[PDB]
RNA sequence: CUGCAUUAGCUAGUUGGUAAGGUAACGGCUUACCAAGGCAACGAUGCAUAGCCGACCUGAGAGGGUGAUCGGCCACACUGGA
RNA sequence: GUACCUAAUCAGAAAGCCACGGCUAACUACGUGCCAGCAGCCGCGGUAAUACGUAGGUGGCAAGCGUUAUCCGGAAUUAUUGGGCGUAAAGCGCGCGUAGGCGGUUUUUUAAGUCUGAUGUGAAAGCCCACGGCUCAACCGUGGAGGGUCAUUGGAAACUGGA
RNA sequence: GUAAACGAUGAGUGCUAAGUGUUAGGGGGCCCCUUAGUGCUGCAGCUAACGCAUUAAGCACUCCGCCUGGGGAGUA
RNA sequence: GUCGAAGGUGGGACAAAUGAUUGGGGUGAAGUCGUAACAAGGUAGCCGUAUCGGAAGGUGCGGCUGGAUC
């Protein structure tokens, strides 16, 4: 089997109902310069139980749209 | 040929012989027109790098387009540049006939390859730029063996570069090698030429 | 500058204008709008034709008209050569180049196009000012 | 306040090295003994002491200075930086004054030449050059 | 030694009655053989400054390490505002150098060069900076002596 | 993979959930219901401009400029809707 | 009945354009006289103009040669490579501080950055290199080489990051 | 909420000849050593020059602010 | 019957053109008025501010030397 693109964040918002919002931190070097510069992507993945709460590190894979703006599921908490 | 203006008034400008034999420069060896025969100002560098180039480019009648096409082809070749783009020069149809000695004169050599006389591994080769490799026979044409003009340049004795191999009594040439600096025109400074196409 | 600095904010070219501004706007008709296109040339309309005086220290009378181009934008160009047959209403292709004598010429009249007819008795330069060979 | 030690201790040579002095006095860490070392085995410098301080130790170069007192070390100049940290690959590895001068590198393999890290194939981060 | 004249200057000191004129003549000197020198001399007339600058630049000759034609190694030659980058090149590849760089480069026996001025243009620093960039020149030989290596041990 | 902050707020099917319908198909895709979310100085929103790329022009290089011909992808077919 | 080939006849039908004070290769005469004009810039022209116009001569190119428009270069004049801020343009009037950027020494560990391989992929054409076909060349064909900030996977661990 | 708000010189850190005065200390024999200020003089180095020079405008690393011909204009 | 192109009506937004008149700017006669700055520029000059005057400018207050003879 193919595998699906897994990421680890934290989790910034907890608001939504079955959803976390988790930010997924990248450096993008310079094209010029060369420096690296951080770079965040806030991924919004789904959360069946409510389990994951703001400030958990957590583990998210890839999977259809499940929502608008949701394609991501939460495969484990990594730190609370 | 292309060029078919006063050969003299060329060879008086460039200080140089284009013919080879000083009969240009023997009576008249100052610049052609007016202002010739007065004193001349020195030459800026410019003025010196265009004098080289243009000796090099009248010397073997090209034009500039072409010139400056075999300059960039000589250039992309392995070596030093100036050396290649002078034996590259000495290699084209024109100068390995005149050099074989099959005309006397350099225009001649460019008539005889561009009316259709001249053979290249037994085929007729009609321009003037083709650029001979070493292993390859230079010919004349099975009608024009008895050409008055022909005849006459091979009856005199001209000297015969070592890169080529003449049989005269077959009227046929040889290209054994590639020139070397020795071998080509001792008058040029290539070095010249290569800085006049930088800038 | 530092290269935190450059990354936060970078280097920043300098923008260029035109010496020539009307060349390069063209006009919409139906659409009654500019066209942003770089002409060579453009066609006008010679709305005025006379002379004026260079900036000191030149001193003569110099020969220009103002012209309104297709694209709808009134200039004035120069017209060059010794005499000219141009008057008001006359169709005519202008070329960019200033001249720096006058102030306010931006642009040249092309001789020997159009309605511009070519200097008379030059035999030098000839393709400049718009004259045939003489044989 | 001190942010990069490294060239800290470069400039403090290059410092000495203008005045003619004899010897020099630094604090020590591991990477700047490495540099120490390779500048003596290169023949930069005469001779590198470490002294334990209960601190962090003290390195003291020895700096050579040739017949009519020319400074065999003309110039030291520090490639990555703290606000600019420079690698290369193996194949990139840039030669310093046509060879007559030489690279510190940072590679897997420990602290290097440029002429090792060709020899060995591993690339790094440029620490300096030095001439 | 060849000598070329690489710019003449006519410069005017101001009197109660005017304006007087001299004239100097910036001058490089070199045997075309690795030693190459640099002179100012003025006068009110231009032979004699270019006289006095050949005398000038004949005292001072600089001697140049070169590889069979160019230079050892890259170098940045800086006086004042003037700045000059010279990169050793491969034969045939000729002087590429603009101005009075070329007349210092060609007199040392320099017959191949990358260069480019970096800095100001006016002759004499130009001149200046490049004497500058050829006197801290070195040569495998000596930075091996110094760093009491042989050569091959240089290079690895 | 684009400019502009003399454009700083933006959004209410909007963000998520539940159920149903719908589609080749996942999905606010749509509709009821429930909750108040979502996005934004890492430039949202607005405004201007633009088909995109393989390439092409220039430059020692790093870069800068451009997107004819040919090939790929996209969009359009008097204008708008079906 | 095209290409090509052969034979016969004929130098006969086949050179123009710009420039020549400096940059920038190439100067004289005559006319004109701050006029007429020239001009990219410095400028030139008011009576002995190598700068205007023409002529002779020369220079640069050539079935082209010039002009205009536009882009890159030269321009290290947005400077990563590769500039600066006492007096030239440029240190906020000065604190307290948030985000961000950056950070002392040693050990252990990890391996995100870094380094070193493998695999897949980055169409073809093009560029580049080589070879071959066209009388040559342009052009055409073929094979390499190159092109990712790429993905996946195996190592190294000094430095940066994490613990 | 602005001044020629000036050292027309951002802040932090380290390094690099000396001589001399002065302010507040510390240490050892009026002298010597030393810490933090404040002046003058002066190498190396730097600078277009003037000058700066352990109170850098020297040699370095970090971060921030700012500059890119003059006028129009600090205007609309 | 729902949805729905076009069309209609309404209050806003933005952009461009034009508008009696008016404001400062620029350039151009060897125009008019004075002489403010550059020397101790004939009251050192300049900076911020306030006020006054045909005009440059004057004066007050604070500041700077990029001034100050003997
Ligand atoms: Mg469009
Ligand atoms: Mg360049
Ligand atoms: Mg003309
Ligand atoms: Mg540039
Ligand atoms: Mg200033
Ligand atoms: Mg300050
Ligand atoms: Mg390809
Ligand atoms: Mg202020
Ligand atoms: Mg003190
Ligand atoms: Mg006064
Ligand atoms: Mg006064
Ligand atoms: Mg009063």
């Amino acid at each position: 089997r193919n595998d699906r693109k897994v990421y680890v964040g934290k989790v910034v918002s907890d608001k939504m109902d079955k959803t976390i919002t988790v930010l997924v931190e990248t450096y993008k070097t310079h094209k010029l310069y060369g420096k690296r510069v951080k770079y965040s992507k806030k991924y919004k993945t789904h959360d069946e139980n409510n389990s994951a709460k703001l400030g958990d590190i957590v583990k998210i894979q890839e999977t259809r749209p499940l929502s608008a703006t949701k394609r991501f599921r939460l495969v484990e908490i990594v730190e609370e | 040929a292309r060029f078919r203006g006063s050969n003299w008034k060329k060879s008086r400008r460039l200080g140089i012989s284009l013919s080879g034999t000083g009969k240009e420069l023997e009576k008249r060896p100052y610049a052609p027109g007016q202002h010739g025969p007065n004193q001349r100002k020195k030459l800026s560098e410019y003025g010196l790098q265009l004098r080289e180039k243009q000796k090099l480019r009248y010397l073997y009648g090209m034009t500039e387009r072409q010139f400056r096409n075999t300059f960039d082809i000589a250039g992309k070749k392995f070596g030093v540049h100036g050396e290649n783009f002078m034996i590259l020069l000495a290699s084209r149809l024109d100068a390995v006939v005149y050099s074989l000695g099959l005309a006397r004169t350099r225009r001649q050599a460019r008539q005889l390859v561009n009316h259709g006389h001249i053979l290249v591994d037994g085929k007729r080769v009609d321009i003037p730029s083709y650029s001979v490799k070493p292993g390859q026979t230079i010919s004349v044409r099975e009608k024009s063996q008895k050409l008055n003009i022909i005849v006459e340049s091979v009856e005199i004795n001209n000297f015969v570069p070592e890169y080529l191999n003449f049989d005269a009594d077959s009227l046929t040439g040889t290209f054994v090698r590639l020139p070397e600096r020795s071998e080509l025109p001792a008058e040029i400074n290539e070095q010249l030429i290569v800085e006049y196409y930088s800038r | 500058p530092t290269i935190n600095q450059l990354v936060r904010k970078p280097r920043q070219s300098k923008i260029k204008k035109s010496d020539s501004p009307a060349l390069n706007k063209g006009f919409n008709s139906k659409k009654k709008k500019f066209t942003d296109l770089n002409s060579p040339q453009k066609r006008g309309v010679c709305t005025r034709v006379g002379t004026m005086t260079p900036k000191k220290p030149n001193s003569a009378l110099r020969k220009y008209a103002r012209v309104r181009l297709s694209n709808n934008i009134e200039i004035n160009a120069y017209i060059p050569g010794i005499g000219h047959n141009l008057q008001e209403h006359s169709v005519v292709l202008v070329r960019g180049g200033r001249v720096k004598d006058l102030p306010g010429v931006r642009y040249h009249i092309v001789r020997g196009a159009l309605d511009t007819s070519g200097v008379d008795g030059r035999r030098q330069g000839r393709s400049l000012y718009g004259t045939k060979k003489p044989k | 306040t001190m942010t990069d030690p490294i060239a800290d201790m470069l400039t403090r040579v290059r410092n000495a090295n203008m005045v003619r002095h004899e010897k020099l006095e630094l604090p020590a860490s591991n990477i700047k003994k490495e540099i120490a070392e390779i500048l003596k085995s290169e023949g930069f410098i005469k001779n590198v002491e470490y002294v334990e301080d209960d601190k962090q130790g003290v390195l003291r170069l020895f700096l050579k200075y040739g017949q009519n007192d020319e400074r065999v070390i003309t110039g030291l100049k520090r490639i990555s930086k703290p606000g600019l940290r420079v690698y290369a690959k193996a194949s990139e590895m840039p030669k310093v004054l046509n060879g007559l001068g030489i690279a510190l590198v940072s590679t897997s393999e420990g602290v290097i030449t440029d002429k090792e890290a060709r020899k060995r194939n591993v690339g790094g981060e440029i620490i300096a050059y030095v001439w | 030694f060849e000598e070329r004249v690489v710019t003449i200057n006519r410069v005017a000191k101001v009197v109660k009655g005017g304006r007087r004129f001299r004239f100097t003549a910036l001058v490089v000197v070199g045997d075309k053989n690795g030693r190459v020198g640099f002179g100012t001399g003025k006068a009110q007339e231009v032979p004699e400054a270019i006289k006095k600058a050949v005398e000038a630049a004949k005292k001072d000759l600089v001697v140049v390490p070169r590889v069979e034609g160019t230079t050892p190694h890259t170098i940045t030659g800086r006086y004042g505002s003037g700045s000059v980058f010279m990169k050793p090149a491969a034969p045939g590849t000729g002087v590429i150098a603009g101005g009075p760089v070329r007349a210092v480069l060609e007199l040392a026996g320099i017959t191949d060069i990358l260069s480019k001025s970096l800095g100001s243009n006016t002759p004499i620093n130009m001149v200046r900076a490049t004497i500058d960039g050829l006197q801290n020149l070195k040569n495998a030989e000596d930075v091996a002596k110094l760093r009491g290596k042989t050569v091959e041990e240089l290079y690895n």
